[PDB]
Parts: structure tokens; C-alpha cells; sequence
């Protein structure tokens, strides 16, 4: 029906997909071993949309996961979570990889394993004949999941031509280069292949996230345990109205056709308020609707390192605003009726805009049949600050003489550098000259 | 009707694999025009209560 | 009838002792400029009356269960 | 809609701004931290106009503070009051400044931080759509005060051109001249900037309050304790018409444009007759509001060191009574009916004179429901002792030849002396000359 096969790959990627499975129980009321509770059928009225369909009402995961490093598939086995996970779809038992930090290794480690690898992630396609798409849980950090998650970019683009791509992709973090150096080379390469040999991308900065990581959560030391609680929830977020019983864009394929404004520009920024669990103990006095879409467009729980002086010239086109749970829908209307007065988003003037608001019954647990949730799917021409941030960085370092001598002696003869530069500059000149 | 037909008119130029694009802005401007002229029908409905009030906020909504 | 309660209503919107409706009306005579240039179509009504409940929401007061009571007649002359 | 920044600055102006917004929590019926008491809103009609505008019921105050001085910050964040305030607004821990003490000081350092402090409180500019205004929280004693808020005198002139400017600015006591020696020079330079790199000022004189510290407080050792006192209530009393639902001049644009006659004749006359808590048991019994302002225009409240002699040859032209809470307003026609036949205010020969009055209800809460409040905005041309006296202190200082070695070594290479001196007299040739 509307079956999604995920593609969790690289170091990052398969860390904040295990947790995404992981949410994903505690929501439908299942345990990853058994079934102990009867919440699963008459609370939740669809669950065979991201797992797979039952045989012994055991809900099997669509995943793969594929790394060159293994020490983020040792990490798994030992949580009591992975007995979920099947040892026969991916991999058995003792798995490695290279050795190995490379670009060009995952990009030329694509074709050497291109027999194996296009062989048990088909077996999952053919259990549905409505096969909905495929979603990329990849990672642009480091050369694990930038080099071969550009292979698979082309090869299931027309192998797969009739689905759905779009991507859930983190950003790197640019606060020092010691540790890493390669990261312009390596991010650049993939960007490419996410515009033209991919329909739409989730952007997910890392820089902005220790923005929000010390905002409400109050930590010192930042560790990487934390990157998988913000990331976790926003991805279950995506899929209300897929999972959970929805009336309007209640596929994959809905949502992303009702924000793109054209291919090359796809790049949604994201926004979630609550995180806190010390708010609990006032909702219980009917917190409303009217005041939770008023910090949504404020820019607070953006997700996009931006400018702050550069909104004024930009303006937004698709903006989603998605309330899950008890809504209270006699006033949905009334916080859409309260936009237009403000105009937090600048409109374009060549054309209309659009607020589009969506809602969904949440999960039958008490942190979330109590609490209001506020998802935000924005599309504002200010992202082209990240595509100036990232160019900058990326010919500074090339007169330099940074990584010319030490990038080109394995499968890479001509050169490259420009066609990265030159399609970078026409997302940039189209995203400006979008609003006339 | 007119808005099937234009929808109509356009999964079959996507169903091939020059003049469809100019056929495509005439039958653009030709429901543009009655949708303005549906938009005055729904103002002139009965002068009264929340009805055309209602409606008022469909009309606003398509604007922006 | 509850009849104080209506009757605090009117003096806040005609009496006018709640003056950020009244504040909102020279919004509403900021708004016009001299007489006439304004459009005479049937739109004129229709995106005049809607400011002025508009307005009530911009200066954060009361709600939907007296704005009902509150209408306005666009005359002509 | 009437948003108004405050600009608290120096040493002075950031203790009397400390206990203003102090006073505005416990007649808005909030906490600093929290929203404990339901009389928020059905007691207080609007709330978000000196506040900004509300995220989670806190309203944040729109408040900046800087000083050189980091003694009167330190004193702030012990106290429990500080949690309403933020600290990504202004400044986060341990904030600095100068050595120091000077006037040429703040003004060499409002060019060299130019960058920094025309970024953060330009933030809170474009929250609202229309800005009501300025007001500089500063204080004309000391050169921390004076020497850097002469500067955004003159280059919020010309970036915020429609914006109301207008200023509570306390003047310092000139009682001996041992401590500070540079009174005459600082005071003269920031009170040209106040005529015409500023439209209105409300004057606080030192030596005034000393007059009512004795008067009824019954103090033997005057503190400065004691001088956020008399200062908070008035600043509250100020815009009782635009905290409190009014009708008539509930903008600060209101009550300002009826008052000033003409630019450089804009320093107001405030009085407030009640400072006692004995008063509270006998006005159980109907105290009237036909006694209270008969008191007021008689010298007894009044926070300006004038001649006593002096008001047979000057006259009022614009005078304001302001009554808050049980007004009683069956009799306040009564109390200006007796206005004219005692003539206590001098009219102009040349014009009409005006005695305005007007009401606002005041906090629910018991000492402000009961007691009849009077606040006093006079106009009378009887101010030029004032700039007498400073003149008078101005050029004997300059034939004793003090401060002008000690002065013009940094950034002052011309006499800028007479500059001051003219100007100062064109103010009190023009206010004798204004009645004919």
C-alpha cells in the first residue's frame, strides 16, 4: 500500500535511525520482543505503513543499515532492542567494512559490492506492489555516509524510477577544522547529487543544535548522546499524518507535493517547541491552540543557521504548521484567523502563499494525550546563507592547497571542483531571482 | 468543469515521453476569470449573517 | 438576560470608555484621508467590515460571545 | 501597536529603572517568575505596552542596561526579581566597562562599540510593527550617565526619525562640590543635547528630593536608598492612562503633545502629595477628590528648586492633574469648578491657559483601591532659576580655571564652552519672551 523502505547508512545515519525505531514502540504500544498490550488496535488504527506487515503480530522493520565502521552495529546488539531487528536483512552476525575514512573509498567501494548490494534490499521492494518510495537516512558528515550514499543517489534513480526520494540528511558542524579537514570536499559532492539526482532533502544543521541543546536542556558538556533525542521525535513528528489515521496529505507524496516550489529548491526548514517536561504540570488547565503558532514563525526553534537582517528581502512561499494530539479544533480556525493580521511571513509577490494546517490523534499514553505538539515544516529563501557558508569555506580552501595532492590519486583523474562550485551558484541565483 | 478540464489538459502532456503551453495559459486566464466572477457571486449572496462571512474568509484565503 | 454584563458591552463599543477600540478607530481614520478616493465596489463592504472585527483582536479584548452583538453598515452617500 | 523601549543607562538611571519594572509586577498581579494570581487579566485590561508581548504567559520587559560601572549590575542578579529579566537581551555574566569616570569617557567609547550597541537593541525594534517611541532612563550626575547618552541623542535622531523622544532624566544635587568637581561641565553639555537633539524631558532635582525626604519619611541619615522610591511611583503613575484602559490620552504621544508649547520649552513641573501609610485609617469615610487637588498647584509637592518670589511675573500656560483609581467622578466637574476663583496658576496674557483632568481605575489590590492618588505634570515659566543657577555655577567655574588643562586632552581640541552658554540662554530669553 504505502509501504517506505528507510536507507540508514553511515556513522550518524544508523545512530538516529535506531532510535527512531525505537520511538516507534513506545507510540504504538508494542514491545520489540512481544505483545503485551491491547493499546496497539483499538488506539492506533494504522501500523503497517513503516514496518513490515505481520506474521505472528511481530511488526518487522523496513531497514537497512550499512556502515563501513562497525563499531555502531556493536552498540546495538547488546540493547534489548535489537531482537526487533532481523540478523538476515542487512547482515549476519560480525560485519565490518574498510578501514577507513575516504570519500572516494564509499564511492568506489559502491561498485566492488554492487552484486550484493542490489541484492536483499530488492527482496523488501517486491512485498508490496505499491512500493511508495525510498528515503535516504543518511549522514554528509565524515566520508562513511557521504561516499557511498552518492552512489545509490544514481543508480535507484532510474532502476526506481516511479518513487518517491526525499531525505532526512544531517548537517556537519563547522566550529573548528582540526579533528576533520575534509568536510568541504566531502559535504560539496553529496549536495550535489541531493538537487538534481534527488527530488527533496531535511536539512538538519549541527550548529544549531547545540543552540538548542543548551537553550532548555541546560548541559556542559556536550556529548553525542544528546544528537539522537532531537532528531528522534521530529522524524516520528513527519509521519502523523501517515502513521496515525489522517484525512488530507496522509502520504509521503502528499506533503512534499503541497511545499515544493520547484525542483533545486527543496530545502524545508524545521521548527519543534516543546522539550521541556517541567510544562506538564500547567497543561492541565486547557492550554489552547491560539498560542502555540505564534512562536513557530518566530524564529526560535529554527533548526537553520540564518541570518537575522536578511528576511526582509526574502519571503516565504510554503509554510506547514502541524498540531498533533488534542488540538481542540473549534479554534484551529481561529489561531489561521490571527496570520494574516501580523504577516510574520513575508509573502511573494508574484504569486500567493500558503498556511497549511494539519492535524492527527497522537499515541493513547499520558505525555502525549496532554501535552500540545507543534511541527513546523517551513520553506523560507533565506537558505541560501548556508549555500554562502558553505561556498566560502569551499574556494578558500582550494587556494590553499588543501587536499589536491592527497584526493586525486585514487579514481578521480579530471577535475571536479568547478562543477560542484557552478550548480551550487544556480541554486543561489534561481532561489533570488524566484521572487520578481 | 472548467477545472477538470485544464487538469485533464495537463496529465496528458506529462503522459508524453511547442503550442501545449500557450493552450495551457488560455485555459490558465479562462478560469481565473470565472473564479473572480464566482468570487463576486459568493459577496452578492444575501447581504445578511455568517454565511457570507464564511465565505468572506474562502475569498481572503485564495488571495494571499 | 444577564443584562450588566450587555451592558458593560455597550459602553465599551459605543460609549467608548475602553478607549483601544476608539484608538483602533483612528487606525480606522488613518486608514481613510479625505473623502472621496475609496473604491465604490461591492468589495468595499466586504474588506471594510471584516478590519473593524479585525481590529478587536489587535487590541486583545473580550470575545467572540459579545463580538456578535457588534456590526457594522457600510452607508453610502 | 504602543510599544516603548526603555533605555536604562548609568550608574543612577539602572536603580531607578531596577525597581520601576519591580513595581509593575505587584500592581499587574504577577510573579517574576511565574503567573500565581488569576487577576492578570480581568483586573488589568492590557498588559503588553511597556512588556513585551507574551510567549508562555512571561511577560519579558523591553528594558536595555548598560553602564560602566559593573557595581549596580551586581546588585541585581541576587535579588529574586532578576529571573524576569534576561540574560541574552542586554548582556550575559560578568559584563564590564570603563576605569572610570569621565564624561569624554562615554562619549569616545559610543563609537568604538559602535557595532555592538546598534545590533542586540535594535532586536526588540522589529517586534512591533509600529513603535510608539524612546525613552532614556539616564541620569545627568556623574559621567557615566552624561558622557554616553549624549551620543544616542543624536544618532537616534536621524536612524528612528519618526519616533517619539522624551525622558525621565534625574539632575544631580548641588549641595557641596568635594566628591565630583565635574558637575557643572557634564550637566550643561548633556542639557543642550535635551533641547534640540530632544523633543521632551521631565525633570527630578537632588536637592528637591531631600526636601521630601525630611518632610514626612522622617529620616536622620539620608541613604540612597531611599531615592528609588519617590521615583518608581511616578514613572508608574506616568502612564496609568496607557498601562490602565483609558480614553484620552492613553498614548505617551497623548500627553505629551498637550503639554509643550513650543521646542526648548519643554521642562515639565511633577508633584505627588500621597507618601504616607498612616493616611489609611480615615479615608474609610469618603475621602473626595474636591480636597486633593487644591494641594497641588499650592508649592508643596513640587520636585523643582524654584524661587518663591518669582511666580507673580511668570505664568502657567499647561497644567495636568491626574487622578487614579475611586475618583468619585460625580464631583470631579465639582473640583474644577473651583479652579477659577481661586487664580492660584498665573495665566498667559497672550493665550488660553488649560487645567486637564483625567481618570484612570488603578490595580486590584487594597492600598491602591482605597487611597486617592494625585499626580502633577505642570508647566510654569519659573525653570529659568534652575538654569540660572547652573549657569551662575557655570561660568564662575571657568575664572577659576578649573577643568580646562584636566579636560581637553582627549577628543576636545576647540572651546565648545560657549557653544553651551549661548544656547542655554537662548532657552531662558525665549521663555520670558513667550508672554507678551
Amino acid at each position: 500500500p504505502r509501504e517506505i523502505i528507510t536507507l540508514q547508512l553511515g556513522q550518524c545515519g544508523n545512530q538516529i535511525g535506531f532510535e527512531f525505531w525505537k520511538q516507534l514502540c513506545a507510540e504504538h504500544g508494542i514491545s520489540p520482543e512481544g505483545i503485551v498490550e491491547e493499546f496497539a488496535t483499538e488506539g492506533t488504527d494504522r501500523k503497517d505503513v513503516f514496518f513490515y506487515q505481520a506474521d505472528d503480530e511481530h511488526y518487522i522493520p523496513r531497514a537497512v543499515l550499512l556502515d563501513l565502521e562497525p563499531r555502531v552495529i556493536h552498540s546495538i546488539l547488546n540493547s534489548p532492542y535489537a531482537n526487533l531487528y532481523n540478523p538476515e536483512n542487512i547482515y549476519l552476525s560480525e560485519h565490518g567494512g574498510g578501514a577507513g575514512n575516504n570519500w572516494a573509498s564509499g564511492f568506489s567501494q559502491g561498485e566492488k559490492i554492487h552484486e550484493d548490494i542490489f541484492d536483499i534490499i530488492d527482496r523488501e521492494a517486491d512485498g508490496s506492489d505499491s512500493l511508495e518510495g525510498f528515503v535516504l537516512c543518511h549522514s554528509i558528515a565524515g566520508g562513511t555516509g557521504s561516499g557511498l550514499g552518492s552512489y545509490l543517489l544514481e543508480r535507484l534513480n532510474d532502476r526506481y524510477p516511479k518513487k518517491l526520494v526525499q531525505t532526512y540528511s544531517v548537517f556537519p558542524n563547522q566550529d573548528e577544522m582540526s579533528h576533520v579537514v575534509v568536510q568541504p570536499y566531502n559535504s560539496l559532492l553529496t549536495l550535489k547529487r541531493l538537487t538534481q539526482n534527488a527530488d527533496c532533502v531535511v536539512v538538519l544543521d549541527n550548529t544549531a543544535l547545540n543552540r538548542i541543546a543548551t537553550d532548555r536542556l541546560h548541559i556542559q558538556n556536550p556529548s553525542f548522546s544528546q544528537i539522537n533525542q532531537l532528531v528522534s521525535t521530529i522524524m516520528s513528528a513527519s509521519t502523523t499524518t501517515l502513521r496515525y489515521p489522517g484525512y488530507m496529505n496522509n502520504d509521503l507524496i502528499g506533503l512534499i507535493a503541497s511545499l515544493i516550489p520547484t525542483p533545486r529548491l527543496h530545502f524545508l526548514m524545521t521548527g519543534y517547541t516543546p522539550l521541556t517536561t517541567d510544562q506538564s504540570v500547567a497543561s492541565v488547565r486547557k492550554t489552547t491552540v491560539l498560542d502555540v503558532m505564534r512562536r513557530l514563525l518566530q524564529p526560535k526553534n529554527v533548526m537553520v543557521s540564518t541570518g537575522r537582517d536578511r528576511q526582509t528581502n526574502h519571503c516565504y512561499i510554503a509554510i506547514l504548521n502541524i498540531i498533533q494530539g488534542e488540538v481542540d479544533p473549534t479554534q484551529v480556525h481561529k489561531s489561521l484567523q490571527r496570520i494574516r493580521e501580523r504577516k510574520l511571513a513575508n509573502f511573494i509577490p508574484w504569486g500567493p502563499a500558503s498556511i497549511q494546517v494539519a492535524l492527527s490523534r497522537k499515541s493513547p499514553y499520558l505525555p502525549s494525550a496532554h501535552r500540545v505538539s507543534g511541527l513546523m515544516m517551513a520553506n523560507h529563501t533565506n537558505i541560501s546563507s548556508l549555500f554562502e557558508r558553505t561556498c566560502r569555506q569551499y574556494d578558500k580552501l582550494r587556494k590553499r592547497e588543501a587536499f589536491l595532492e592527497q584526493f586525486r590519486k585514487e579514481d578521480i583523474f579530471k577535475d571536479n571542483f568547478d562543477e560542484l562550485d557552478n550548480s551550487r551558484e544556480i541554486v543561489q541565483q534561481l532561489i533570488d531571482e524566484y521572487h520578481a | 468543469s472548467k477545472l477538470m478540464s485544464v487538469c485533464v489538459m495537463f496529465t496528458n502532456c506529462l503522459q508524453r515521453f511547442e503550442s501545449t503551453i500557450n493552450n495551457f495559459d488560455s485555459n490558465f486566464s479562462a478560469h481565473l476569470m470565472d473564479l473572480l466572477d464566482k468570487l463576486s457571486m459568493y459577496s452578492t449572496s444575501d447581504c445578511e449573517h455568517s454565511m457570507i462571512n464564511i465565505i468572506y474568509r474562502l475569498d481572503f484565503n485564495g488571495f494571499y | 438576560l444577564k443584562m450588566e454584563r450587555h451592558f458593560e458591552a455597550m459602553r465599551h463599543f459605543l460609549l467608548m470608555e475602553d478607549g483601544e477600540f476608539a484608538q483602533s478607530l483612528s487606525d480606522m481614520l488613518f486608514e481613510k484621508l479625505g473623502s472621496g478616493q475609496t473604491p465604490s465596489e461591492l468589495l468595499n463592504p466586504l474588506v471594510l467590515n471584516s478590519i473593524l472585527n479585525k481590529a478587536l483582536q489587535y487590541s486583545l479584548h473580550g470575545d467572540s460571545s459579545l463580538a456578535s452583538n457588534l456590526t457594522f453598515a457600510l452607508k453610502y452617500l
